[PDB]
DNA sequence: ATCGGATGTATATATCTGACACGTGCCTGGAGACTAGGGAGTAATCCCCTTGGCGGTTAAAACGCGGGGGACAGCGCGTACGTGCGTTTAAGCGGTGCTAGAGCTGTCTACGACCAATTGAGCGGCCTCGGCACCGGGATTCTCGAT
DNA sequence: ATCGAGAATCCCGGTGCCGAGGCCGCTCAATTGGTCGTAGACAGCTCTAGCACCGCTTAAACGCACGTACGCGCTGTCCCCCGCGTTTTAACCGCCAAGGGGATTACTCCCTAGTCTCCAGGCACGTGTCAGATATATACATCCGAT
């Protein structure tokens, strides 16, 4: 049967979801989230949809930039996979 | 009352964000790292965005709260008001 | 009543590309841009004017913000676009 | 009695409203005083600014066969632009998206 | 007269809390640009939450948001519990 | 007159009311300033004082100094987590920096 | 007037390495450091200047320094401010 | 015919400038670039000791600070020695 | 593992010295008294946006299964960076002089705050057709298993 | 180093749909003419500190020789993440329904800006003095080369 070799299909990935300017996160979920989280700070708070997208717009460029440097930080140590300790470090260099 | 939400950042959403960050290979504890990092991200916006709400005597944390914290921490979102 | 810099930046828009148009997002973002810009060389200048004991903003604190903020070129052509401009307000 | 009203911005060339930036600026709580020439200078760079950027987000959805300009073209064209970017640097734009950029050890050998 | 610091009030909170220690010319410089410094980020702060709001007035409610927002947070429970002592002595006497 | 009390003598505290009074209506903040804002931030500022102080003077006795100098106060805000997130962007001139060695250059034999 | 960046000796910067914690130095950091040097001194000193040029002076004061460093987020406690 | 062996000496003078408060470069070499530097942007432009003081101190401090995130780099790819690559990836994750 | 030589710190003591802390005059800014007016607290109301639920589709998530490619450990090499020593350079350090210019003072005039009509620029409502999303098809280009 | 099967993706054309653009009615904020207070522009004086220069001392930079240990390349193991097929599942969308509270206006009341008078807390200025930096002698913690 036709299988594609481990690398080209990522490849793929990378070039389509750069193309994109899409969320890649579910909305409801991430929602649910904001709320448990927002919870621990004033109950019955309620949100307005605009600001669940604002947040969810906001975390997803900072996942993103965290993963450039996380890849970066991946490429330095003569590495492919990028690893914990690669967050880790970016989050270190950064100031987090 | 919520609760095990964190979970439903799934692991195929992670590994979207990473290809959109242009990484080839993923570890299999970048989820949860991730997961731990996106986490103190959202209540560190959220607890300012909590504050800018009350302070305005609101019960609703409207888009502006959201923008106002995110400037105070330096991401500056465009767009949303 | 909600004012914002839509006509001003579709009437900019239509002097550069005369056949172009722009989306209700896209607007949006660039009334955003031009409030942090604002917001940003008017706090530049009231901070200049308190460091220097004046109680007044003018035309140079604006330049030196401008100066301060704007980087490389950037700055340059725009110094001389405000800077013509007084002119032009000047001679009436 | 009073000769036909004659607006700021047209007195100075400009499109962006001079009288409101002086508004702004009287309103907004950064000086005791504001001159005359102060929002002629700050409307004439905004308005400079603006189209600075609306020219190559124009350019970035011509490139794409496209006649009207999206966020993703904002992004293109301050992200491709140095200085735009060296601005810009700490800004995010709802649905802009990123700019395409891959690694050369990812490529295949 | 001519120059004004807050050298006098830090040196009265140093004799609190340690009354045999003394302050360098170079550390009391330093602490008055502190001082200085968590002024400026406090009233700009104020300034701000009274713009947001479209109120004329910066109140003891502005400055107590402004030091929710900025200071961490057991520091800023004890910052709150001590400038909410201060008010209600002021206007009890 | 009733004879002249200041207003810090009136809350309790040390830091100046009626100089806090001043700096922020002279400061361009507002065009209205509260009663109670110079003391809440008087307050304010002087338990951060309070707080910088008594690190400073805890890191001089384990330095066997009866002064304060600028490598204490280094040491004292670096030493705490939340005065260091409180100050991170902050240069202390002469403060040095905290003694720390990477167990990685360690020697191990 | 010329030729002063070379003044940053090499033993200089082993030392601040040193403060930094650094304990094996290859031959290119003297390099790199001195240009990173340069180009931080830039940034600051332009700012500097304008401050300075604003101010229609013709002198450097350490104000217009801690200024400049602070529109840089570089704040500095002890030079006044 | 006694010698310390690599290392030791090095693992030294970490302490010993770490304790220390002192610039540890130069006064006058530092000036002369200082002015060198700002007669580009203005001519005949004169200097307080307290400015040319505070711009050490300032570049002083950001030099230790990249050093430290160099260190990190350098630590980040199984190795002891800095190179100009780590200066580079602090700088970049850093965001200069 | 272990011991002795050889350094490089720590420790105790004397001896200046120059910032630190305290007294003192005085002056300018803070406090008390009193008044007017607008910002905002308080009531009340509307309606719109938020919350909660439900049913059907199906795209996305979860899970298992090869399997090949990358992470990592080990080994050898050789060269580049440390450590120390001798030599040279120029940085501190202490004066002295000179003057550019930063800071402070006194007029006084142009510029900005403020106010009272006036009106046209810009905002809100409302069509309306063209850019762009989608589908359906074919054609083109990249990838991998075979020589 | 080639060749071909097969999957991914680009291009052309037709259909539709909803939102950017244009037009009109209508407020209300920008204009214009005018007056008055005062902010700073400018002339002038001062004194101080920034720049230039010189001589001496020695701290430090530089050049060089030697060694060794660590960066780098190569090789082998293996394990774990990726591609892919099959099976849940809950995200999403369309739709409905109740009501909570976010915008609005009215009213009034009290808190703060503003002004005058007074007086005392804080800022230059000066001076004693001891905390600490430095120098000298002594004791031990550690590093290293054998053993």
């Amino acid at each position: 049967p036709h299988r594609y070799r481990p690398g080209t299909v990522a490849l793929r990935e990378i070039r389509r979801y750069q193309k994109s300017t899409e969320l890649l996160i579910r909305k409801l979920p991430f929602q649910r989230l904001v709320r448990e989280i927002a919870q621990d700070f004033k109950t019955d708070l309620r949100f307005q949809s605009s600001a669940v997208m604002a947040l969810q717009e906001a975390s997803e460029a900072y996942l993103v930039g965290l993963f450039e440097d996380t890849n970066l930080a991946a490429i330095h140590a003569k590495r492919v996979t990028i690893m914990p300790k690669d967050i880790q470090l970016a989050r270190r260099i950064r100031g987090e | 009352v919520l609760r095990d939400n964190i979970q439903g950042i799934t692991k195929p959403a992670i590994r979207r964000l990473a290809r959109r960050g242009g990484v080839k290979r993923i570890s299999g504890l970048i989820y949860e790292e991730t997961r731990g990092v996106l986490k103190v991200f959202l209540e560190n916006v959220i607890r300012d965005a909590v504050t800018y709400t009350e302070h305005a005597k609101r019960k609703t944390v409207t888009a502006m709260d959201v923008v106002y914290a995110l400037k105070r921490q330096g991401r500056t979102l465009y767009g949303f008001g | 009543r909600k004012e914002s810099y839509s006509v001003y930046v579709y009437k900019v828009l239509k002097q550069v590309h005369p056949d172009t148009g722009i989306s209700s997002k896209a607007m949006g973002i660039m009334n955003s841009f031009v409030n942090d810009i604002f917001e940003r060389i008017a706090g530049e200048a009231s901070r200049l004017a308190h460091y220097n004991k004046r109680s007044t903003i003018t035309s140079r604190e604006i330049q030196t913000a401008v100066r301060l903020l704007l980087p490389g070129e950037l700055a340059k052509h725009a110094v001389s676009e405000g800077t013509k401009a007084v002119t032009k307000y000047t001679s009436s | 009695a009073r000769a036909k009203a004659k607006t700021r911005s047209s007195r100075a060339g400009l499109q962006f409203p001079v009288g409101r930036v002086h508004r702004l600026l009287r309103k907004g709580n950064y000086a005791e005083r504001v001159g005359a020439g102060a929002p002629v200078y700050l409307a004439a760079v905004l308005e400079y600014l603006t189209a600075e950027i609306l020219e190559l987000a124009g350019n970035a959805a011509r490139d794409n066969k496209k006649t009207r300009i999206i966020p993703r073209h904002l992004q293109l064209a301050i992200r491709n632009d140095e200085e735009l970017n060296k601005l810009l640097g700490k800004v995010t734009i709802a649905q802009g998206g990123v700019l395409p950029n891959i690694q050369a050890v990812l490529l295949p050998k």
